């Protein structure tokens, strides 16, 4: 329409992404429900740590969504062996993730696809939640959801046990998994199946009991597991200070109610303490 | 949320006069295209308005009998899409029979009410060929509808606000002993309000509260203390006056609402068909 | 350059909504349906529904175009 079409960025299941003059354009059922989901939610959201939908248009049953052009994502940062992730860098990434998530959760929307590659960074080091193709409003009792959301490695145990209803805990668990990947530079819980995912969670964090998770056995795909002791968090995260271990502990609470919210996470001493989060312009670039 | 929504920003208008101007502009902008291409075949804005009221009623009928059961949220969204579409478009350019189905189709996707295309057009009382033709027309106009909505798809309905006030009245307003006795009449008034331009002129919260206080006034219950004491408008007396005037204005829209007459609709339908025969 | 939590400043143009954690104490949850064990097990509480409904009731009640 008014877009130069410069460079190819990537392809997906539902859409293909191109750089255009600078913006990113993502090109009998009718218009794609994943495209409509992205349009309908991002039109109602305006926050510095949420990807901006600048414009939408197309022809027939094909639409082009226009977004801010993002330079990289956390996955590229994490996987880049050259760049060192200092505690200040980790805090900064987590802060922006949580500020975006606090805003999103305030507007009764779950992302449901949090992972380093859906945390896009611009040239100014502003992190934005992107890919709202699985994002969904929450806090309605009538609305029934699917448990297969969140890529397996970042999926919370309540999802892996078939939680139909859930809340911000599905994002916060993925935020813990991202934090764990920022600290280790490798996926925390790389499960090859829904059963291998639950195994790795319980072998690392301990098999939860009815004390730690009151109604775990009421979840429809609950399977009774071997009781593991779980590796103490200080043994996993050797370089993590006590404030960061308290954050990690709260993101990885088995009980999704007890699991810390974005606002609670943001109020934790980890974010208040020294050192302060790295300013956007000083964050590492691949 | 309504308070930072596209609905509030872009689709809540200052007055009926401002609506009538958008609709008048639509009617004369089509006339100027039709004359530029090529008589009393053209519909006047008041006739367009009668047909839109008639088709909005046909959209509600469609959504009411739709299997599987369409949530009220989807129906509200579809009806809002229909109203918004015909602010800036003539029924002489885009047939409201097609646009109303395309409204329902888009609303089902936006409100995450998962139905397949065939089970959607399965709800039409037409031959299999007719249903397949209907589907092709809906798919043709789905992008048109989204364009004319300016890609503002989330609609804030008064129904959740209505639930929030009932929780609040049950919790903080024991003077109203059982607030659930207001539900039926307040719902009846919400339906009537929906037939007007109210959805384009007031907030969903204002609409919901108007329905509740109207239902209270019919019951004989003088619950102005809820506004002053519970909602804390005794502090801000101008905010109270402003709120009472919105609700009076909204009660006045419903009183002066004329439904389309059968004999009038028949004549304008024939006139509408004649406009689409030639284009 | 240390971080300090500031709450999100979003004008609602309507009455004050009570905090999520206060809804139980203030008696709101007596008028919303109880979350089932399975709902609770996933982190869905009756407080979420109730809080969303009050926020929607109060959002823009005072706002004029």
């Amino acid at each position: 329409k008014r877009y130069e079409k410069l460079d190819f960025l990537g392809e997906g299941q539902f859409a293909t992404v191109y750089k255009a003059r600078i913006v990113a354009i993502k090109k009998k059922d009718g218009i794609n429900r994943t495209a409509l989901r992205e349009i309908k939610l991002l039109q109602e959201l305006s926050h510095p740590n949420i990807i901006g939908l600048l414009d939408a248009f197309g022809h027939k049953s094909n639409i082009s969504l226009v977004f801010d052009f993002m330079e990289t994502d956390l996955e590229v940062i994490i996987k880049d062996n050259s760049l060192v992730l200092t505690p200040s860098h980790i805090k900064a990434y987590m802060l922006m993730t949580l500020q975006g998530l606090e805003y999103l959760h305030q507007h009764w929307i779950l992302h449901r696809d949090l992972k380093p590659n859906n945390l896009l960074l611009d040239e100014n080091g502003v992190l934005k939640l992107a890919d709202f193709g699985l994002a969904k409003s929450f806090g309605s009792p009538n609305r029934a959801y699917t448990h297969q959301v969140v890529t397996r490695w970042y999926r919370a145990p309540e999802l892996l046990f078939g939680a139909r209803m859930y809340g911000v805990g599905v994002d916060m668990w993925a935020v813990g998994c991202i934090l764990a990947e920022l600290l280790l530079r490798v996926p925390f819980l790389p499960g090859d199946s829904d059963l291998d995912q639950l195994t790795r969670i319980f072998e690392t964090l301990g098999t939860p009991t009815e004390e730690q998770w009151p109604d775990m056995c009421s979840l429809p795909d609950y399977v009774t597991f071997k009781s593991f002791p779980g590796i103490p968090l200080h043994h996993i995260f050797s370089a993590a200070g006590d404030d960061l271990l308290d954050l990690i502990q709260g993101l990885f609470l088995f009980n999704p109610c007890a699991r810390i919210t974005a606002t609670q996470a943001l109020k934790m001493k980890y974010f208040s303490n020294r050192p302060g989060p790295t300013p956007g312009c000083q964050l590492p670039r691949p | 949320m309504y308070h930072n929504s596209s609905q509030k920003r872009h689709w809540t208008f200052s007055s009926e006069e401002q609506l009538a101007r958008l609709r008048a502009d639509a009617n004369r902008k089509f006339r100027c295209k039709a004359v530029a291409n090529g008589d009393p075949v053209f519909l006047e804005p008041h006739e367009e308005m009668t047909l839109c009221k008639y088709y909005e009623k046909r959209l509600l009928e469609f959504c009411s009998v739709f299997k599987p059961a369409m949530p009220r949220s989807v129906v509200g969204t579809a009806c809002m899409y229909f109203k918004r579409f015909y602010l800036n478009n003539s029924v002489m350019e885009y047939h409201p029979r097609i646009i109303m189905l395309t409204c329902a189709f888009l609303a089902c996707k936006v409100d995450e009410f998962n139905v397949s295309s065939p089970q959607f057009v399965g709800n039409l009382r037409e031959s299999p060929l007719g249903q397949e033709k209907a589907l092709e027309q809906i798919l043709e106009y789905e992008l048109l509808l989204i364009q004319q909505l300016n890609f503002h798809l989330i609609v804030h309905n008064p129904y959740r606000p209505f639930e929030g006030f009932l929780i609040d009245l049950k919790t903080r307003y024991p003077i109203l002993e059982n607030p659930e006795i207001l539900r039926k009449t307040a719902d009846d008034f919400l339906n009537r309000i929906a037939l007007t331009d109210a959805y384009l002129l007031y907030t969903p919260s204002q609409i919901a509260l108007t329905a509740i206080l109207s239902s209270a006034s019919r019951a004989g219950i003088t619950m102005e203390s809820y506004l002053s004491e519970s909602l804390m408008l005794k502090e801000n007396r101008t905010c109270l006056s402003q709120l009472l005037d919105i609700m009076k204005s909204m009660r006045n829209l419903v009183k002066k609402y004329e439904p389309p007459r059968s004999e009038e609709v028949a004549v304008l339908k024939q006139k509408l068909e004649r406009c689409h025969s030639a284009e | 350059a240390l971080y300090e939590y500031q709450p999100l400043q979003i004008e609602t143009y309507g009455p004050h909504v009570p905090e999520l954690e206060m809804l139980g104490r203030l008696g709101y949850l007596n008028h919303v349906r109880a979350a089932s064990p399975q709902d609770l097990a996933g982190g869905y509480t009756s407080s979420l529904a109730c809080h969303r409904a009050l926020q929607d009731a109060f959002s823009g009640l005072f706002w004029q175009p």
